[PDB]
């Protein structure tokens, strides 16, 4: 990678919107990766800065870039229960039905958490409700065997 | 400051399924890429 | 959790019906022993 490349990988992890702005003016790499496969987007999208990532995706980055074990932003946001920032993700071409490594989707992680508002986003983005993981388990399946009635009815 | 780590779940009931025990799947995980102190030996007249 | 406690996974029935905790007992955070139950001035209270 490169020196700004780093800088913006601590900046966006730690919510730090001026320092983000300053290195997207200086041209800090927006696709900088750490050991494990995780840009600037992935680390904002995970600790939940909305502006950062809004800021990053108009700077041109990659909104399906996954890590090392095949998981995206997406992922993260749905999975951490960011429900702005899986919306402006999915208005910036986010695939709402992307696998990781173990075939689970952005639908399964938002309905193993029960986040009800972001499950509802997802299959609002056309999100695969049948889509099994590699157990051949669906985002119905993880409802009932939580016990979370109420996500159990959105899924039918 | 927080790093980055590998988090792995096993299936319990995968591992019910094909008649696998936790204990064994754990131990296993455990003992090759943690290390395990099983016992003690005598090396030139020194317990180690 | 309850939840977590609730979704232990007991046995696989043949057919792949899952048996949880939850199916053969009620799970809720209550105290460690049921004996000591204090008031003050008839109103509910704890102490040391």
């Amino acid at each position: 990678g490169s020196d700004l490349g780093k800088k913006l990988l601590e900046a966006a992890r730690a919510g730090r919107d001026d320092e983000v702005r300053i290195l997207m003016a200086n041209g800090a790499d927006v696709n900088a990766a750490d050991v494990v496969g995780w840009t600037p987007l992935h680390l904002a999208a995970y600790w939940g800065h909305l502006e950062i990532v809004e800021v990053l995706l108009k700077n041109g980055a990659d909104v399906n870039a996954y890590d090392t074990l095949g998981s995206t932003p997406l992922h993260l946001a749905a999975h951490f229960g960011h429900l702005e920032i899986v919306e402006v993700l999915l208005k910036n071409g986010a695939d709402v039905n992307a696998k990781d490594d173990n075939g689970i989707t952005p639908l399964h992680l938002a309905a193993n958490r029960g986040h009800l508002e972001i499950v509802e986003v997802l299959l609002k983005y056309g999100a695969d409700v049948n889509a099994q993981d590699k157990f051949g388990k669906t985002a119905f399946d993880i409802s009932i065997n939580n016990g979370n009635e109420d996500l159990a009815e959105i899924l039918q | 400051e927080d790093t980055p780590q590998f988090k792995i779940d096993i299936d319990q009931e995968k591992a019910q399924a094909l008649g696998v025990s936790i204990n064994d799947i754990n131990t296993t995980l455990g003992a090759a890429w943690g290390g395990s102190y099983v016992n003690d030996f005598i090396d030139r007249g020194r317990v180690k | 959790s309850t939840e977590e406690f609730g979704k232990i996974l007991l046995k696989v029935n043949q057919d792949g019906s899952r048996v949880l905790l939850r199916d053969v007992a009620k799970i809720e955070l209550g105290g460690e022993n049921y004996d000591i139950i204090a008031e003050f001035n008839g109103q509910p209270a704890s102490g040391l």
